[PDB]
């Protein structure tokens, strides 16, 4: 038996920078992991 | 002091009108940000004065000195700012979102 | 609240009034809990640093069994007389005030005639 | 830093609060919060990227209006009653400017969105400070004058950040904006009890000081400002998993750990003053905090996410390790409950 | 009662201090014998019930369960020695611990004098089976029925703290026996008639009520063996056993204020009971014969008569025991089949000759035979009810029907008809699975012969 | 004796303090000892408490 | 320990730097010959001279040192990669991604013994000269676009923070050299390395690498003849003006800060583990617990340094 | 496909151990897991708990009432009394809202 | 043993003497505080 451990889908929705993207939030992308930004 | 103490109180709310809508240039803010100082300096001193209560006087001059270093502060952030991005304007500021 | 009692130390931990309250028995399940609390700690720093979770820091854990234990004594040396004055503040105002707290008779349910609903 | 410079803000930062609790004349009050705000600026913008100026600056704009706001009731007061400091007479909306703008330095409630975006910029440690030490000066404030303060405002800016608080944190994945949104809803539990019983107050602030400074010191142990960051915590350093998962839990008001203490007797204190109307709906909306926070636990503990090949490489070499600060902590915060009579 | 209770704490140094190879056997070993020590609580021998301390005391009604709640940890112990023994030692070592602390939990709170000293201890018992259901959970969607369990139970528990924190106001001591001893009459107000659901409400929602119960058939589906024993066996029972002392003040308003519930319950049996019969999940239909027969428990507890009670008292030990059997003997055709479908495994009496046995016998305690203490609680349930209305005979006579019908159904599709081609092999039959059958069991019998242990509190 | 039986103990001592901890239990709430009206009796020959 | 205290009380970089200290990388292709003009140069200057990046050179950092079994080692194979480019399993990538945290890690303990000892450090190829290898392969059917993309976020992430190499020694041996070179030392997988790839390494080299940290660092370039000729390179070294490049504004405390990362191994590859989900490098959770709870259980792993019995540790009871 | 295991397969561990009594994989670790269980559980827990169990006395009084029914039927009968008098609390002792 | 020595290898001797001779501190004023409290306690009010 293999208590079923995550897979990399289950993984996928808690990247985004928002949880529960919406209309436009959904648009925005994850912040750097660096904490500095290339603009 | 009756009315001449609403024109000063309504000048800091006109200030406070100011540095809670921005526009573009951060810089006016800073700017009004000190109108309100001067606002708050001159009520502070008025009332001191005609309540010849000399034992506050330092006050008036605490505000400032405190004040102005905070302004000091508050400029090197926008050299700061206009040394990233070129500009003061806030819409730069944005990336927190 | 109890501060602006009068005669409050202003910035004092247990005002010798304290003196006269019984000291806590260090055995008080409390103190105990603490060291266990205590013991806990350090296990579980062991732990969180990677070393043997028992058999290390033999030293350390007892700095934790006795430094949590130690400030419980004292501690709870404190709470035991804040509390204590809540009841001398409490019980002398009931007294001081005593219309306010009047001693109220209660009917023998004889007199009282509380209604009967049937379950049926 | 220059370690001199170092020091001089360090001790400003910390001179700060310490002179608003210390001093009575609201001035030298205020000037105690001017300090604070000048120190902590410093700081934030240490890594000096492009995020970080962003952060200052609106921490500063934030801080440096509300600090003018204060100023000016304390201008007010003044021609009111010739006393530097409120009284039992002071205007009641002499008052109520304190409240909104200790309650924007605070960060609560309708004036909670600088807060989240300032934790977001700053480094996780820098973030504590920004979270706990800075909110002991302005509730010391609230505190001594909270005899004087409107019950009514108090509830509405407390209800209000716990919505906002709750409902923001559910949303959000990034850490140190999970911890900002906890933080705006125990602000609020703090703040609803003050015009009641303000010693609980204090209470519902050294448990949070309690939890989240062992909490941040876990978040950075790895550094992980992501949820799928803390992941993989199992991997990096599985000890710590155990008590993440406690102290998330005790950060919401589940009943055995030391979290419930604050909510519960809040509440036995609003309904022993009859706010059962008020005291309902926020432990009700309290229940959402605890879903996030769960959600959280998942990932991290009850569940094992997916790692990366590299993350072996990290296990061999020894893991630095954490505070002891985090031990005394962790467990003094999770696991008290047995002492709350004498915590009260 | 600190020997049911401190020795029970120490095991958990037991289950971590001892070597990998015999934790297992101290464990096991030790917790018969604090059953041992738990069955000095039932000598009564007077009415006044046992007050062992201020805050921890029994009566006929939490006797019963304690040392139902000590029996259990053994036998969880001994039904989860298989899945979880695949396990790393120090992932043992914490499921062995969970399952202790949830009958030192579980103890003290069948065994509180004060009811937030229950919601405390109430719901915490929550954080050890969250943990056992979500960390060793087989089926992907456990992450959400642990959610399921989570938030039903904490959004009816707030509203049941600001309820007691209430009364303790209103009468100043959340204590049970002065709250008894004391006039606490609600006076059938619009309010009152709010505080009545805040009480009961938190209660209703762990003793699964028809409107609320799909928390239950989710959380046991993908739960281990030894979270579902606990969930149907002493978890459910934890709000039947408030709704008991929770109903002693709010005297008045359930008179009137039942209705909506007692008809939820009646209807809820019968419909719970039906969809038993079509549901290919053999967990899943152990569940909803939990909900069914646990629709009874509110229904008698709330209609409020000295026979309904320990008719409620009865049932509650009875199919406690009775469903853990069901859903032990669900487990050990689940490892060996490896699905929880009910359609496969046909026939297994002819390989399994034994468990087939106890499978009879299970299934004929589920359904009423009359030598049996489930019978004697279900006829006195049905006594009172129909004494509340001559008319209630119809439904909970609907689901006598059905009860007989999916009981036998489970063993005619499970253990008898042609046996399945060629499963993986089904390997014998251990002998664990089986005494932990037989330990289910030989208790089951042994009760049945002087039901008056389990007569609750009114009788 | 203490070579893995001392791991045995365990449980069996706590069996112990706990009956300890409860008949000190008893000996706290000992008011109305024998000042109850349904068992008040006069303390018979050598006998200095009802019930210990 | 190295903090602040000590820092405050004496314990400069400052004070430990002397000209014969710098970080001097030397690259060069798949066979450059490196390796010697590297000892050497080491031994003229006393330079600490570091081993190129291997896969088990992180546990020959770290504890015991005896080389970790492949699986507890990320399961690279250079050997794999070779006989089964564009594999299904990517052990390719998965052995340039190990590659890159162990020169990290190689480039950390440099700087770290640099700053504290104060001696040199030659190391040979260096985080600033992997790509070549991922371009090249990339170029190649060996890598996906992706795959590119996850290793210039982590070298974006990490690389930067660490100070850049003063100088970066270079030989040059044509493709048709490099495959004779390969010829003489005979190796069944170093054999089959398609020439375009080895192309495609030097190229890298020439086109990106060398030109850009020509800027930041002293590149000076050394034919196959300029090499095997430590003497002459060791001088021309010598000869160079350590000026141009950002070390300029290192002062002491600003050091500090840079010794108190790499002093801090846990951290100096932080982002080397970041949680992006690319399928060659995911451990995977059940693989990955296996593996872990294996490579924790190995004699003086199971516990921090000093407190495991195993090895022979003693005093773990006060420790 | 990212790295994973493949499936575990289910030993038979009747295969090696035929004795195997399900609670251990070692055979010495199973016997004295189950002489240990079936004694604990079995042999001194349904016997000696039946045992005392059946032995409490009189549990919840219903022993004594019984008797003390008699006594009172025996003197209530005997007396011409009521046997079961119709109020309880005496009505002199009620003082009914006049 | 290890190549990088533990730098643990051999105790910090100062940190078990403060460690130990802190904890044998607390007690003996721990202790001596009881013993004390308990006197005045006694005396203070009437025994
Ligand atoms: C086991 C370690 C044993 C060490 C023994 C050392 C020697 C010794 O202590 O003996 C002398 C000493 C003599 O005691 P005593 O004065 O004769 O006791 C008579 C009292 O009437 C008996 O004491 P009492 O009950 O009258 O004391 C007052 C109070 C004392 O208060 C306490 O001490 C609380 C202790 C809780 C444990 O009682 C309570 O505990 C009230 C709180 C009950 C629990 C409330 C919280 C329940 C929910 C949360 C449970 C814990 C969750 C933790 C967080 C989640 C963790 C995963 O024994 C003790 O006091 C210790 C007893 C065991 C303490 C707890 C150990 C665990
Ligand atoms: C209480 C009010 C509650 C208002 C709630 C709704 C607010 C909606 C705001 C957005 C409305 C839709 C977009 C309007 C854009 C606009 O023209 O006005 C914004 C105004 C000018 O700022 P600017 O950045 O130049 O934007 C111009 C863009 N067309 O922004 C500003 O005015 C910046 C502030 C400086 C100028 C005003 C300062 C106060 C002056 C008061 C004087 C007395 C007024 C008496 C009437
Ligand atoms: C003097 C000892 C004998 C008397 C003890 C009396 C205790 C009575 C109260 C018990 C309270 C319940 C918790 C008991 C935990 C006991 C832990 C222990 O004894 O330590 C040994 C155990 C060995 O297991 P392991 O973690 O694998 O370590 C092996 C080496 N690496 O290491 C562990 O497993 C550590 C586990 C720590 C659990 C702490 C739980 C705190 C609350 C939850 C967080
Ligand atoms: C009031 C009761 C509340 C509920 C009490 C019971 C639940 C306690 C809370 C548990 C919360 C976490 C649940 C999930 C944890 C998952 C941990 C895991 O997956 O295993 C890995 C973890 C770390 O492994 P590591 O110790 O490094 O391995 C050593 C190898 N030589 O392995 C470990 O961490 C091992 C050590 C874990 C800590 C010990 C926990 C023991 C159980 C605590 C019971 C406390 C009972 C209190 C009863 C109170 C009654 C009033
Ligand atoms: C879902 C599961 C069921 C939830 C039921 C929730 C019911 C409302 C919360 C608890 C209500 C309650 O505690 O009842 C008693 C309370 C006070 O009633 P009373 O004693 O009359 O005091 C008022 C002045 N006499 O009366 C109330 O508190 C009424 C409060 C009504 C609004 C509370 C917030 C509701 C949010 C939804
Ligand atoms: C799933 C159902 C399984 C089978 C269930 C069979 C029993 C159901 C019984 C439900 C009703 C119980 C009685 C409820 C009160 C009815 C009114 C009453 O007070 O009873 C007295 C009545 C005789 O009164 P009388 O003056 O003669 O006038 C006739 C109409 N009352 O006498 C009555 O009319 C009593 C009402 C019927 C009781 C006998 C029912 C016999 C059912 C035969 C099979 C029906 C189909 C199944
Ligand atoms: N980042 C990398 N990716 C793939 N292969 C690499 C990488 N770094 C080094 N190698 C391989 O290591 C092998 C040995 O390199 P090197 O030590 O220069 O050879 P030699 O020891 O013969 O001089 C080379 O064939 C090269 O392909």
């Amino acid at each position: 038996a293999r208590q079923w451990q995550p897979d990399i889908e289950w993984a996928e929705q808690f990247s985004g920078a928002v949880m529960y993207p919406s209309k436009e939030t959904a648009h925005w992308k994850p912040p750097p992991w660096n904490d500095v930004d290339i603009l | 002091m009756p009315s001449t103490f609403f024109n000063l109180t309504m000048a800091f709310s006109l200030s406070l009108l100011g540095t809670l809508m921005f526009r573009s240039h951060l810089m006016s803010t800073l700017l009004c940000l000190e109108g309100m100082v001067l606002s708050l300096f001159i009520m502070t001193s008025v009332t001191s004065l005609n309540s010849n209560s000399m034992s506050s006087m330092p006050i008036p001059i605490t505000i400032l000195v405190f004040a102005a270093c905070e302004a000091a502060v508050g400029l090197a952030l926008l050299v700061k700012v206009s040394n990233t991005y070129g500009t003061d304007y806030v819409q730069n500021l944005n990336l927190l979102q | 609240m109890m501060n602006g009692r009068p005669g409050h130390e202003p910035l004092k931990f247990l005002p010798d009034e304290a003196r006269s309250l019984p000291p806590p028995k260090l055995n008080d399940p409390r103190l105990v809990y603490m060291g266990l609390l205590g013991y806990c700690t350090g296990l579980m720093d062991n732990m969180l640093r990677m070393r043997p979770v028992m058999r290390a820091g033999l030293h350390r854990q007892l700095l934790f069994v006795t430094s949590f234990v130690f400030a419980g004594y004292f501690y709870l040396k404190r709470q035991n007389y804040l509390y204590a004055v809540k009841d001398h503040d409490m019980f002398g105002y009931i007294k001081l005030h005593p219309e306010d707290f009047p001693e109220k008779e209660k009917k023998t349910y004889a007199e009282i005639l509380e209604p009967f609903h049937p379950v049926r | 830093m220059n370690p001199i410079t170092l020091a001089i803000i360090y001790f400003t930062i910390f001179l700060g609060p310490v002179i608003t609790m210390s001093s009575t004349n609201l001035m030298l009050m205020w000037v105690g919060l001017e300090f604070s705000l000048l120190a902590i600026i410093p700081m934030l913008i240490n890594k000096k990227n492009p995020r970080s100026t962003e952060a200052a600056t609106k921490y500063f704009v934030t801080q440096a209006t509300a600090s003018m706001i204060i100023l000016l009731a304390i201008v007010l007061n003044y021609k009111q009653l010739g006393t530097w400091m409120f009284q039992q007479q002071t205007n009641g909306l002499i008052l109520n400017m304190t409240l909104m703008a200790l309650s924007m330095k605070l960060g609560l409630a309708p004036f909670h969105f600088w807060l989240p975006e300032v934790t977001q910029g700053i480094p996780l440690h820098m973030g504590l400070i920004l979270l706990t030490w800075q909110k002991i000066a302005p509730l010391s404030i609230l505190i001594q004058i909270y005899p004087l303060l409107n019950s009514t405002i108090i509830l509405m800016l407390a209800i209000t950040s716990i919505f906002m608080g709750a409902w923001g944190g559910l949303n959000q994945t990034q850490m140190r904006k999970i911890m900002a949104y906890s933080s705006i809803a125990h602000m609020g539990w703090m703040l609803a009890i003050l015009p009641y019983n303000p010693s609980l107050t204090l209470l519902n602030l050294m448990i949070y000081i309690i939890l989240t400074a062992p909490m941040f010191m876990a978040l950075m142990l790895n550094n992980s400002m992501t949820i799928n960051s803390i992941s993989l915590l199992w991997n990096k350093t599985p000890a710590m998993l155990t008590m993440i998962s406690l102290m998330l839990l005790s950060l919401g008001g589940l009943p055995p750990l030391t979290g419930f203490l604050p909510k519960w007797i809040i509440i036995t204190e609003l309904m022993k003053n009859n706010c059962l109307i008020m005291a309902t709906l926020m432990a009700m909306m309290a229940l959402l905090n605890l879903f996030f926070y769960t959600r959280l636990i998942y990932s991290t503990s009850l569940t094992m996410f997916p790692t990366n090949n590299n993350s072996k490489m990290m296990t061999h070499q020894t893991k630095t390790k954490p505070n002891l600060m985090f031990s005394t902590l962790a467990i003094m915060s999770t696991m008290t409950l047995p002492l709350a009579p004498q915590l009260i | 009662m600190l020997k049911i209770i401190l020795p029970s704490l120490m095991l958990l140094p037991l289950t971590w201090l001892s070597s990998p190879k015999k934790t297992w056997t101290n464990v096991t070993s030790y917790s018969f014998l604090i059953s041992l020590t738990s069955l000095t609580l039932l000598w009564q021998t007077d009415e006044n019930y046992k007050n062992f301390s201020n805050m921890f005391s029994s009566d006929p009604l939490s006797t019963p369960l304690i040392i139902l709640t000590a029996w259990l940890l053994p036998l969880m112990l001994m039904a989860s020695q298989n899945h979880l023994k695949k396990d790393n030692n120090v992932l043992q070592k914490l499921y062995i611990s969970m399952l202790i602390s949830l009958q030192i939990l579980l103890i003290m709170t069948f065994s509180a004098t004060e009811l937030i000293m229950f919601y405390i201890l109430f719901e915490a018992t929550l954080i050890p089976t969250l943990i056992i259901i979500t960390r060793w959970g087989n089926q992907t969607e456990r992450l959400n029925a642990g959610i399921y369990f989570l938030f039903y139970t904490l959004i009816g528990s707030i509203p049941l703290l600001i309820a007691l924190i209430l009364i303790q106001n209103h009468v100043g001591t959340l204590n049970l026996m002065i709250l008894s001893f004391t006039t606490h009459t609600l006076d059938a107000s619009w309010s009152n008639n709010l505080l009545w659901l805040a009480c009961m409400m938190a209660f209703l929602i762990k003793m699964p009520l028809y409107g609320v119960h799909l928390w239950l058939p989710k959380a046991h589906v993908e739960a281990p063996i030894a979270g579902s024993m606990i969930l149907a066996a002493i978890l459910l029972k934890l709000g039947s056993y408030g709704m008991i002392r929770i109903s002693i003040i709010l005297d008045p308003l359930t008179k009137y204020m039942a209705y909506p519930f007692i008809l939820l319950s009646l209807w809820g049996m019968i419909m719970t009971s039906s969809i038993c019969l079509r549901q290919t999940d053999l967990k899943s239909l152990i569940a909803y014969s939990s909900v069914s027969h646990m629709a009874l428990v509110i229904a008698s507890i709330m209609i409020q008569t000295p026979w309904s009670f320990m008719g409620a008292t009865m049932l509650m030990i009875a199919h406690g025991l009775t469903s853990s059997l069901l859903f032990c003997l669900a487990n050990s055709n689940y490892e060996r089949i490896h699905s929880r479908t009910m359609i496969m495994a046909r026939g297994l009496q002819m390989v399994f000759p034994l468990m087939a046995t106890w499978w009879l016998m299970a299934s004929l305690a589920n359904l009423a035979l009359p030598p049996s203490i489930n019978l004697m609680g279900e006829l006195f349930i049905t006594m009172s009810l129909f004494s509340w209305s001559n008319f209630t005979i119809i439904l909970m006579g609907i689901n006598i029907i059905i009860t007989g019908m999916y009981s036998m159904y489970m063993i005619i599709t499970t253990q008898r008809g042609k046996l399945t081609n060629h499963m993986i092999n089904l390997q014998p039959s251990h002998t664990r699975e089986l005494t932990l059958m037989a330990l289910h069991m030989i208790p089951l019998i042994l009760l049945t012969t002087s039901p008056k242990l389990i007569t609750g509190l009114t009788m | 004796l203490l070579r893995e039986h001392w791991v045995h103990i365990l449980v069996p001592a706590g069996f112990v303090f706990g009956c300890y901890l409860d008949r000190k239990d008893d000996e706290k709430l000992t008011a109305f000892r024998n000042k109850s009206m349904l068992f008040q009796r006069e303390l018979r020959p050598n006998e200095e408490v009802t019930w210990k | 320990r190295y903090g602040l205290l000590a820092a405050i009380l004496g314990d400069k970089t400052t004070k430990k730097l002397h000209e014969y200290s710098r970080v001097i990388t030397v690259d060069g292709n798949i066979c450059s010959g490196k390796n010697k003009l590297a000892k050497e140069i080491a031994q003229q200057l006393g330079m600490k001279h570091y081993p190129e990046a291997g896969i088990q050179y992180s546990s020959t950092t770290t504890g015991d040192g005896r080389p970790l079994d492949i699986e507890f080692s990320g399961s690279c194979s250079l050997e794999k990669f070779y006989d089964d480019p564009k594999s299904n399993d990517g052990n390719s990538y998965r052995l340039q991604s190990w590659l890159y945290a162990s020169r990290l890690l190689q480039y950390a303990d440099a700087l770290e013994h640099l700053l504290s000892t104060g001696q040199g450090v030659v190391l040979e190829r260096s985080i600033y000269s992997d790509f070549v290898f991922l371009e090249a392969m990339y170029n190649q059917g060996y890598i996906r676009k992706q795959c590119v993309d996850h290793y210039n976020e982590i070298k974006r992430l990490t690389l930067p923070e660490y100070l850049p190499p003063h100088a970066v020694i270079y030989i040059d041996v044509p493709v048709p050299e490099v495959q004779s070179r390969i010829q003489k030392k005979g190796d069944p997988h170093e054999m089959k390395v398609t020439s375009a790839y080895l192309q495609d390494i030097e190229n890298a080299y020439k086109k990106t690498f060398l030109p850009k940290m020509s800027e930041m660092c002293e590149v000076l370039v050394y034919d196959s003849w300029e090499a095997e000729d430590p003497t002459k390179v060791v001088e021309d070294i010598e000869y160079l003006k350590y000026n141009k490049g950002p070390w300029l504004k290192q002062d002491d405390w600003t050091f500090h800060y840079l010794r108190m990362l790499v002093q801090d191994k846990t951290e100096v590859l932080n982002y080397t583990t970041i949680p992006v989900y690319l399928p060659e490098i995911t451990i995977g959770a059940h693989q990955g617990s296996r593996i872990y709870n294996s490579f924790r259980e190995l004699p003086g792993r199971k516990y921090a340094p000093g407190y495991n019995a195993e090895v022979g540790d003693k005093w773990i009871w006060l420790k | 496909q990212w790295q994973e295991d493949p499936e575990p397969e289910d030993e038979n561990v009747y295969a090696k151990n035929p004795d195997f009594h399900g609670y251990d994989s070692d055979p010495v670790v199973d016997v004295w897991n189950m002489r240990a269980v079936f004694f604990f559980g079995f042999s001194i827990v349904l016997v000696f708990g039946t045992t005392f169990v059946a032995y409490v006395p009189d549990y919840r009084m219903q022993e004594w009432a019984r008797r003390e029914a008699e006594r009172l039927v025996k003197y209530r009968e005997v007396n011409g009394l009521p046997i079961m008098e119709s109020n309880y609390f005496d009505p002199s002792k009620i003082q009914l809202p006049e | 043993f290890y190549v990088r020595e533990p730098v643990n290898a051999k105790p910090n001797w100062l940190a078990v003497g403060l460690s130990v001779g802190a904890s044998v501190f607390m007690w003996i004023y721990l202790i001596q505080t009881h013993n004390e409290d308990v006197l005045e306690y006694k005396r203070r009010n009437g025994l």
